């Protein structure tokens, strides 16, 4: 049985190929070691999607594959993901720990944002994948991402998690970080005009929601709900100069070529656990179709599982008969060497 | 995509079957 | 409608069809201004400044490249560009920006319905029915070593020594200028690569062979020059050829090409290495030198494990095998699939070429 391993900036996401979800899902964190739940100084060895700290994705690897999964590696052939444009040498080194650390008969590296798009059952489209550390736009030609038109943002859960608390103490509050994640994944949602929402946001009787905190505080937020998010879409909310996502989601496309826009418009995909804000996706429909051309075909897909998507397409990726082939196995690597997933990856 | 060997044939070639052409070169 | 495969090197251009066993054409690698191409150009290069787009193997001038392509597809082969498959040649480590470029104009400026392509040293290795084992190539102005697995070329592997036919016609021209001959204009040139092809060859003990060359005339060969003259050629035969092997002999500090072999080969990890001792293909004009494929046998023998299995295979054909693989590839049936299309260009753009090459 395949594995599927979808290492992120903040959360693990693993399990077994053929599963319609990762049986585990955990914090992407070393301790020193401790990981995980368990987890001192406190270290995130993948940032900004790229892993940085080799020693550490070890212990997170490891953790991985016998504390969560129960499994020998040896038995299993193992699917693991990457970033976009994630540094060839990279790609090297993981092929390198899984062989001759974890001696695993066979392995392979897909590309996350296309594993999203396969999810979703295309081969051509644009996808928003938007985790803990980073936000990417990667427009997907069958099964190829467009180098030259992906766009990367370094803003995503983390820094609203971190504007979360910083907008709740403007208020008086006093912050507990791991609170305010879950405040922020309850009750936050995107408005879908800003602006509007703001100025009525006195008189609903439907925005004011309470949260009890741990030793039984019983706190109420507000306004909060939606400018958490809105961050997204107004990166100069937290300092940022950056454009929001909706207009790197049409700068990607702008960057490829006409034949192939038509196609992207209507087959954007949204991935990721900072997707999952209610409202985000008519929000999108509507910023992206004002920038459009208005004769285009504009569609935004969000599936309800879409935290998953990624580990999901990895399923689907290592269940799919035209795939096997695909597979670098453990004599491949024994006479090629690391460099060897260039020619499968 | 719809769900969703190459070396043996190069070990294996016959090269007497490919076409004689005469080669222009000063 | 049949395939085109074009080899351009730093000397040379190969150009024909896939499915035949060698080139049509060959022609020197030249654009010429006071614009003339290849054998026109160098017929004229009075009136003319001579160029070379392709330096160490690499392309360096886009605007000679595409009147180069221009004179293989309509002077040489006759062809509209429009109707034919294209497949092309590059060096090992072709700069990404290059195989882009190269797409580019062969989608845009040719009209190519299709294009691939293919690392030179793969290609020889294809032509010699293997498609695992270690390739020395060694043309006009760049050598390579190149080991290669199932198909791939391992990058960390990879050699590149900036020595090769035009270094040793020049330093021919040089030690026989020494020995009281002339050769200076361009037409001299030609006589000098007329005598290294024909009279040159390596020396299995070079030092000995050096002895040998100075207590008798043994060695001695006799060259008849254009005008009737006869000269006599000594050690400047197997000298000229030994620079392959010890490149200080024109002031450059890097290994001979038996021990950038070895290097290679040292690079790779060690369960291939047995494969690649056993499968060292020669490729390129510059290894045609009788004692050549002896002398690295000897060579190779000297630095590998004493119970290693050595081979060197030196097939005849190896002027034109780069040529060959890329005419045997085209034409196979599993290879169709390979063709990067008009149609993906115009979804995907040039960068399409690094999804199949
Ligand atoms: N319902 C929700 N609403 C909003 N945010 C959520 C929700 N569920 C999870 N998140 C956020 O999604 C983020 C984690 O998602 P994901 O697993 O896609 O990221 P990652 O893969 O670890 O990081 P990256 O992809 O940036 O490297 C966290 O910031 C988390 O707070
Ligand atoms: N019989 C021979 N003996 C020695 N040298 C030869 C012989 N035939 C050709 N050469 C040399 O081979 C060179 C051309 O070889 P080839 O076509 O393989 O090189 P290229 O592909 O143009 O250059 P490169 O591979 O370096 O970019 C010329 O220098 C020529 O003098
Ligand atoms: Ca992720
Ligand atoms: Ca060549």
């Amino acid at each position: 049985t395949a594995l599927v391993c979808d290492n992120g900036s903040g959360l693990v996401k693993a399990g077994f190929a053929g599963d319609d979800a990762p049986r585990a899902v955990f914090p992407s964190i070393v301790g020193r070691s401790y990981v995980g739940d368990e987890a001192l100084t406190l270290k995130y060895p993948i940032e900004h999607g790229i892993i940085t700290n080799w020693d550490d994705m070890e212990k997170i690897w490891h953790h991985t594959f016998y504390n969560e999964l129960r499994v020998a590696p040896e038995e299993h052939p193992t699917l693991l993901t990457e970033a976009p444009l994630n540094p060839k040498a990279n790609r090297e080194k993981m092929t390198q720990i899984m062989f001759e650390t974890f001696n695993v008969p066979a392995m392979y590296v897909a590309i996350q944002a296309v594993l999203s798009l396969y999810a979703s059952g295309r081969t051509t489209g644009i996808v928003l994948d938007s985790g803990d550390g980073v936000t990417h736009n990667v427009p997907i030609y069958e099964g190829y991402a467009l180098p030259h038109a992906i766009m990367r943002l370094d803003l995503a859960g983390r820094d609203l998690t971190d504007y979360l608390m910083k907008i709740l103490t403007e208020r008086g509050y006093s912050f507990e970080r791991e609170i305010v994640r879950d405040i922020k994944e309850k009750l936050c949602y995107v408005a879908l005009d800003f602006e509007n929402e703001m100025a009525t946001a006195a008189s609903s009787s439907s925005l004011e929601k309470s949260y009890e905190l741990p030793d039984g505080q019983v706190i109420t937020i507000g306004n909060e709900r939606f400018r958490c998010p809105e961050t997204l879409f107004q990166p100069s909310f937290i300092g940022m100069e950056s454009a929001g996502i909706h207009e790197t989601t049409y700068n990607s496309i702008m960057k490829c070529d006409i034949d192939i826009r038509k196609d992207l418009y209507a087959n954007n995909v949204m991935s990721g656990g900072t997707t999952m804000y209610p409202g985000i996706a008519d929000r999108m429909q509507k910023e992206i179709t004002a920038l459009a051309p208005s004769t285009m075909k504009i569609k935004i897909i969000a599936p309800p599982e879409r935290k998953y998507s990624v580990w999901i397409g990895g399923s689907i990726l290592a269940s799919l008969s035209t795939f096997q082939q695909m597979w670098i196995t453990k004599q491949e690597y024994d006479e090629a060497g690391p460099s060897i997933v260039h020619r499968k990856c | 995509m719809a769900e969703i060997p190459d070396m043996a044939e190069i070990e294996k070639f016959d090269k007497s079957k490919l076409k004689k052409t005469e080669t222009q070169e000063k």
